[PDB]
């Protein structure tokens, strides 16, 4: 079982943009 | 522009899952 | 494995396995003697 941060820096990768909103 | 975002699953598990048939493994 | 679903339902992953170990003047009349038994499966409850 991955930890939060683990996780999350995983997701926060590779993305080349801006203007980001967020997605219950 | 991007989007992050939760996405809650019900019905089923997320991680793959393995199964034995004694001899036909099963992922 | 257990977790919940729609409705509040409980639905869980089972890797069961029970049972005695063969031991034989009545004693095994008297003793439980119920066999061994495994089930691996899935299943949910409401």
């Amino acid at each position: 079982i991955p930890g939060v941060a683990t996780v999350v820096e995983r997701l926060l990768n590779n993305g080349k943009a801006l203007s980001n909103r967020q997605a219950q | 522009k991007v989007n992050f975002g939760v996405i809650k699953l019900k019905n089923t598990f997320v991680s793959d899952r393995t199964y034995n048939m004694r001899g036909e493994d099963i992922v | 494995i257990p977790r919940f679903s729609s409705r509040g339902q409980i639905e869980m992953s089972l890797t069961i396995e029970d049972g005695t170990g063969n031991s034989q003047n009545e004693n095994t009349s008297v003793l439980p003697e119920v066999g061994r038994t495994k089930i691996s499966t899935i299943a949910r409850v409401p």
